RNA sequence: AAUG
RNA sequence: AAAUACAUAGCUUAGCGGCUAAAGCACUGGUUUCAUAAGCCAGCUAUCAACAGUUCGAGUCUGUUUGUAUUUA
RNA sequence: GCCUAAAAUAGCUUAAUGCGUUGGAGUAAGGGUUAAAUCUGUAAAAACCUUGCAGAAAGCCUUAAAGUAAAAGCAGCUAUUCAUGCCCAUAAAAC
RNA sequence: AAUCGUACCGCAAACCAACACAGGUUAGUUAUUGUAAAGGCUGUAUAAAACCAGGAUAAAGGAACUCGGCAAAAUAGGUUAUGUUUUCGUACAAAACCACAACAAAAGUAGUGACUGUUUACCAAAAACACAAGACUCUGCUAACACUUAUAGUGGAAGUAUAGUGUCUGAUACCUGCCCAAAGGCAAAGCAAACGGCAGCUGUAACUCUAACGGCUCUAAGGUAGCAAAAUUCCAUGGCAUUUAAAUGAUGUCCCGCAUGAAUGGUAUAACAACUUCUUAACUGUCUCUAUUCUGGAUUAGGCGAACUUUAAAUGCUUGUGCAGAUGCAGGCUAGCUAACAAGGGACGAAGAGACCCUAUGCAGCUUUAGGGCAGGUUAUUAUUCAAUAAACUACCUUUUUUCUGGGACGGACGCUCUUAUUAAAGAAACAAGAGUGAGCAAUG
RNA sequence: UUACAGGCAUUUAAUUCGAAGCAUAGCGAGCUAACGUUUAGCAGGUUUGCAUAAAUUAAAUAUAUUAAAAAAGCAAGACCGCAAAGGUUUCUGUAGCAAUAGAA
């Protein structure tokens, strides 16, 4: 079997993933949406609440 | 035992087998929609509606 | 040779005899693990993944290798065959564990560098190695079973096992349960190593070893009692070739072995050779199994030509 | 150099 | 019933156109031995299924009448 | 304290022999019998000098066994475990 | 907080089967001691034929039926002292004893496979295949091998000779003999648990018989043990014993056995079997030999409304005749008319351009030491830093495999002369008959 | 000899209809065969080889131990059997309810 994934190869590519960001407001409340940079699907990560700007969380 | 219930309907099977994205795929099945559009058949795909 | 008077006594330690409640119950003898201290769980989390089975199917699809599919989930096991990374830190063993993957057993060792969090390694298992155990790698240590260390610091009467035939790529010559190699002879750049099978080898004097053996000794005991039993490992049922039509099968008439056997492609296989006359690695090798010199396989044919 |  | 082979001293076994004959066992006589066997020496069987042909000349080549195998119905 | 042809366990030594063994040199036989032949060689054997690999057995000491190991049995070297045997010095009021 | 589904059918008259088709169709839930809550559904008009189907009862006998206990019936269940066989786990026999209403169905003998499993959708479920296990051979890792145009890539396997590929035997117990000559294949000049083979004649022991024992020929070797009237035997229903009143049957035994035989395995074997064979107990409408009866159809009435087939018809018997078995032709006979219910002799009755056999400008698949080729792999030789050529082995491609004939096959025959019968001109056939020949001579011109 | 009408012949799908088949390219695994990933199902009973606990419960209480279904488990290509999956024998049906069904 010449193509196998261990964990350490999955745990490896999980932190070399890039992301686009973009702030958006929902209901007076301002939230952060990321898309992956080799998919073309935007998604709502996360609100300002519990993510500083700035920083790399 | 009793035959003639060769056909098991089903969605998903005939959009993946026989649907225009498929169709549009592969060079055979371009020219299979030219050969359509050339007897001037209505409907090219059983994927087809308005 | 499994006789039933072997299976009456009940005399070999570390094997479950079921007694012969059922026709399949009959015949069968298996290994006791908890007696012998093999684990036998899952495995690690960070050293295993779950695959999917391929019955021996390539990507075009088609069936390349016979008989297989068919039987239970499928994982594996991540072994570290060269222990170069970990050389000088000594490292502890946790556990012996058992794996259908291979005929051995698998241990698993811990080890603390300084300055950094423990790492887990699996290695293939040497014969007289428990819980509790250290081993160690690398320059300076110990003429011990379960201590790598290169050709030129191992005696010639020592068996090795997990033997590398490349600097560094890693121990790919003596793995199976309760085998082992020696040195004959260790010349300039070069040792004389007779293998499991009988050949003798050249080997250069920079590959690394593991002094001691494989940690099974009781695989030739086993008997599965059931056709089931190798279904579940993952083995189908094959057809004889004379038991088969012309069109399948050079056998298949109806008349029984009209011609030499061979395969069902239609060489002989009771003595024809396969190996390359000219192969490239012809140079390494001085006899081959049954005591064939290298030079009467390389220039057998060429004399009939002549 | 078998036999009586 | 057709088809392929074979009938040779007392018995196995050479021979298949120049005469109608080879070898081994058996049989007979002698020698050795207290005597019988083994061993040695010398002899003997007109030596060629039956009939009709071919040829200067046929056990030998061609047909028929008998006997024996082998394959087929 | 010493000894042991005693038992179990583990390391070590090689005279000779065998070969689908290495290199050198050399050319018709080698082997065997009452007498022969099969067999091995001349396509390079045996014999001679060297190389490699392997198993079994223990020359002189060595003699009974005189150890008697309970009988079956027991001697290549070294060590461990254990049981005897020798000297010197002790021991038991009831077994 | 947007977007899409929400009706109706869904064990069915709405989905898959051309149909309102006795067929096929996934999951989740509900009442009920001997019963069963909710909910759901609903059939033209009659009856006192034959006959057919599915049930019920039956005197006396109880397999006498039949290829065969087919079908049907049957105390079917539980606990046992004792005995037998075992692979020691099992399995079987057993007087007797114990049962509220429901549910109910044997043992032994032989043959073959160990076992549970798998298979020809639509005539074969088996002794066939698989199977755990035994053996042989190949493979040193960029392993052998398979897929592919392969220079890729992938399976083997991320495994490493206690492993993987191929082949034949087929649990287990006791066993497994000789041959590598010729013609091939493979290999290290050797290989049989690779593909295969494993004789004949003749003389001899008190009377007889037989041959313990001799002689000869030939071969690579000449079939050893075991078993044997077989799932193998032409004579054949072999001889003897048991079984029955009666035995082409079954079991036991005798044995050079047309043509048994040891891993294409030999001989046994507890358990297991909708497998084949024979027997015992019981039971019975299988039978002597049938009778009565219930339900549905047929049959009678109203409504609705098919199909096979049809040269034309006003369509008797009998013997003769004839393309050789006549409703229709010739002789001898036959005289109220049309249908209903019932049976099935004939119309060489209906359905499908006979499958058997032979004949083709035949077709196709398979096999091989029938002819030719090289276009993959292996192997050999040569050359450049994944190549070229091929009387080899494997794979593949393509082509050939007469006619005559008292049907075809088997056998025999096919050119050219002489002679016999079909009279005395010539000619004249049959797988009719009787004989020659495919040369010789330098002189035999 | 040239032209025209006719009969016959040669060549080109050449009097009409009819094969089994051969070659090239595309469409099919919603039936069926093997396999992959994910998911779900199998009443109620019977026989057998094993398994003991953060400290099992009582008595002995040291010593020596003893009794108890004191176990919310594993194993069987195990057995009688409702569903379910099959298709052993019989009868019915035979353009049939059905181009393979019904009852036992
Ligand atoms: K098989
Ligand atoms: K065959
Ligand atoms: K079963
Ligand atoms: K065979
Ligand atoms: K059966
Ligand atoms: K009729
Ligand atoms: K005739
Ligand atoms: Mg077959
Ligand atoms: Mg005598
Ligand atoms: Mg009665
Ligand atoms: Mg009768
Ligand atoms: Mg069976
Ligand atoms: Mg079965
Ligand atoms: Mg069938
Ligand atoms: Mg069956
Ligand atoms: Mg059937
Ligand atoms: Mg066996
Ligand atoms: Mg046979
Ligand atoms: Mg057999
Ligand atoms: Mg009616
Ligand atoms: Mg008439
Ligand atoms: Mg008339
Ligand atoms: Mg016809
Ligand atoms: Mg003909
Ligand atoms: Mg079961
Ligand atoms: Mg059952
Ligand atoms: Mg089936």
């Amino acid at each position: 079997r010449k193509n196998i994934v261990w964990p350490e190869q999955l745990e490896e590519q999980k932190r070399n993933k890039q992301y686009e960001y973009q702030w958006v407001i929902s209901n007076g409340k301002k939230f952060i949406a990321r898309r992956e940079s080799t998919s073309t699907k935007w998604e709502i990560w996360k609100s300002i609440e519990k993510v500083t700007p700035g920083q790399k969380p | 035992m009793k035959r003639g219930m060769t056909y098991q309907p089903s969605r998903k099977k005939r959009i993946n087998k026989h649907g225009m994205e498929k169709r549009l795929g592969t060079e055979d099945g371009r020219l299979t929609i030219l050969r359509r559009l050339e007897k001037g058949r209505w409907r090219l795909t059983v994927d087809m509606f308005r | 040779k499994y006789t039933y008077k072997f299976k009456q006594a009940r005399a070999v330690p570390g094997l479950v005899y079921w007694k012969p409640r059922t026709p399949g119950l009959r015949h069968k003898i298996s290994i006791d693990y908890d007696f012998l201290g093999v684990y036998t769980g899952a495995p690690h989390k960070d050293l295993s993944a779950a695959v999917p089975k391929l019955s021996g199917r390539n990507n075009h699809g088609r069936i390349t290798a016979r008989h297989r599919g068919g039987g239970m989930k499928k994982v594996l096991r991540q072994v570290d065959y060269s222990r170069e990374k970990v050389d000088g830190i000594p490292g502890v063993v946790e556990r012996v564990e058992k794996d259908p993957n291979r005929s051995g057993f698998l241990a698993l060792v811990k080890y603390q560098p300084e300055g950094q969090l423990p790492i887990f390694k699996y290695h293939l298992a040497p014969a007289e190695i428990k819980a509790g155990d250290v081993l160690l790698s690398g320059d300076g240590a110990p003429v011990q079973a379960g201590s790598t260390l290169p050709l030129r610091s191992i005696p010639l009467g020592t068996p090795i096992h997990n033997l590398e035939l490349t600097p560094g790529k890693g121990g790919q010559l003596a793995r199976a349960a309760n085998v082992s190699a020696v040195i004959q002879s260790k010349q300039l750049e070069n040792a004389i190593v007779k293998l499991p099978s009988g050949e003798i080898r050249l080997i250069n004097l920079d590959c690394r070893a593991t002094v001691g053996r494989v940690s099974n000794h009781l695989q030739r005991m086993i008997n599965y009692g059931k056709a089931g039993e190798r279904r579940k490992l993952g083995w189908r049922p094959s057809v004889r070739g004379i038991a088969k039509n012309p069109n399948d099968h050079p056998h298949g008439g109806r008349t029984n072995g009209g011609r030499p056997s061979c395969t069902p492609w239609g060489v002989y296989c009771k003595g024809q050779r396969t190996r390359r006359r000219n192969n490239y690695t012809n140079k390494f090798i001085i006899t081959r199994k049954g005591g064939q010199p290298i030079r009467k396989f390389a220039e057998a044919k060429k004399l009939k030509a002549r």
